[PDB]
């Protein structure tokens, strides 16, 4: 019925800029806000970014507040995520989270500084 | 608790001097591990958004929850059905506040009966709850139970994650103990983990606000 | 406890070492095994190495990786060679205590490894 796609993942040294791009299917992306949340290895799993689904506003944590600089695109049905400047603790990997009805989790991809 | 259950839950609480009561209807299936339900505020306006006690109201009963057949021993809560137990739940929000519940869940006649008493505190203007900007969306989670000899109950602890409009996502900390009215036997679980899928919709039937209710919620 | 470290993002063609190492006294009574999860592919089995010292590997990887038990130090690294797109998927050390087949034991966190 729907899925999440998201791709770009790719190892990064300190100071480099990195796009990811998570894709959806089965479902506008218009209607409805997007999510990006992080965790580490053996960690629990946390929300570092976010947008609206007015997409008005986007919404960080504290830590990589600026740093995100989210985008959307209506027609493309994917948004986009900009690194930026990086710091080792970006070492956790990504996950692309929208929830129309009932929940939905993308399988996302893994991103670590080195 | 075998087959299809009706369920009848009415509660009221206080939250900065608001005082407000919800009562709602449904019915539960085990077997398939299902759970529908219909809530309604007799009160004109409810002062926090809904999902914040929508949670409440939802984990408050774990009997109709299915659980596999090595677990089916393990579960507590069907054991206490016959003469009930007493919950005593403190939540912490991620700086919104906080809520502290104490409910009483039993099978009065054949039918079962939930009651829940709540107190919210540390609650400020312009937080998201009181800016009511929290959605109607909801999220799955995960519980994770373990049990305690010392207080011969069983404490269940988890985080939750409420989402906002701009996007915010607020991470408040669950902690609930369980204590059982019956003199029983309790067949207390070591340690086990329930995940918990739930969807909300709306009937355009009527103008009262519906948070019609639907649960999966599944033990290993 | 098991610990596992020594990954890092690299190119083609790379040799790196992941070095697996239990805090629980001696490691030989233990068989020591490595895994990988694909980002999102089932889990599979990379390697072995067992009480009596056979070693095993997947066909896919044969004859490109190798796993060395050092008595001197008490610890198994898993040796790579040839690295390739394919092996992105994380990798995790795990053991049991029967000499027979059967699911390992003890886990560990794991270390994300990576190619071109």
């Amino acid at each position: 019925q729907v899925q999440l796609v998201e791709n770009g993942g790719a190892c990064v040294k300190p100071g480099g800029s990195l796009r990811l791009s998570c894709a959806a299917s089965g479902f506008p992306v218009n209607r409805y806000s997007m999510r990006w949340y992080r965790q580490a290895p053996g960690k629990e799993r946390e929300w570092v970014a976010g947008m609206s689904s007015a997409g008005d506003r986007s919404s960080y944590e504290d830590s990589v507040k600026g740093r995100f600089t989210i985008s959307r695109d209506d027609a493309r049905n994917t948004v986009y995520l900009q690194m930026n400047s990086l710091k080792p603790e970006d070492t956790a990997v990504y996950y692309c989270n929208v929830n129309v009805g009932f929940e939905y989790w993308g399988q996302g991809t893994q991103v670590m500084v080195s | 608790f075998t087959g299809v259950v009706p369920i009848l839950v009415e509660l009221d609480g206080d939250v900065n001097g608001h005082k407000f009561s919800v009562r709602g209807e449904g019915e539960g299936d085990a077997t398939n591990g299902k759970l529908t339900l219909k809530f309604i505020c007799t009160t004109g306006k409810l002062p926090v958004p809904w999902p914040t006690l929508v949670t409440t109201l939802t984990y408050g009963v774990q009997c109709f929850s299915r659980y596999p057949d090595h677990m089916k021993r393990h579960d507590f809560f069907k054991s206490a059905m016959p003469e009930g137990y007493v919950q005593e739940r403190t939540i912490s929000f991620k700086d919104d506040g906080t809520y502290k519940t104490r409910a009483e869940v039993k099978f009065e006649g054949d039918t079962l009966v939930n009651r829940i008493e709540l107190k919210g505190i540390d609650f400020k203007e312009d937080g998201n709850i009181l800016g009511h900007k929290l959605e109607y969306n909801f999220n799955s989670h995960n519980v994770y139970i373990t049990a305690d000899k010392q207080k011969n109950g069983i404490k269940a602890n988890f985080k939750i994650r409420h989402n906002v409009e701009d996007g915010s996502v607020q991470l408040a900390d669950h902690y609930q103990q369980n204590t059982p009215i019956g003199d029983g036997p309790v067949l207390l679980p070591d340690n086990h983990y329930l995940s918990t899928q739930s969807v909300l919709s709306k009937d355009p039937n009527e103008k009262r606000d519906h948070m019609v209710l639907l649960e999966f919620v599944t033990a290993a | 406890q098991l610990v596992e470290n020594g990954g890092g993002c690299v190119k083609a063609g790379g040799s790196l070492r992941l070095s697996c190492a239990a805090s629980q006294g001696t490691l030989s009574n233990l068989v020591t095994g490595w895994f990988r999860r694909a980002p999102g592919k089932e889990r599979e089995f990379v390697a072995n190495i067992g009480r009596d010292g056979l070693t095993v590997y997947s066909n896919s990887v044969k004859g490109r990786f190798t796993i060395s038990r050092d008595r001197a130090k008490n610890t198994v690294y898993l040796q790579m060679d040839s690295l390739k797109p394919e092996d992105t998927a994380v990798y995790y050390c795990a053991g049991r205590l029967s000499r027979f087949p059967g699911e390992y034991d003890y886990w560990s966190k794991g270390t994300p490894v990576m190619v071109s």
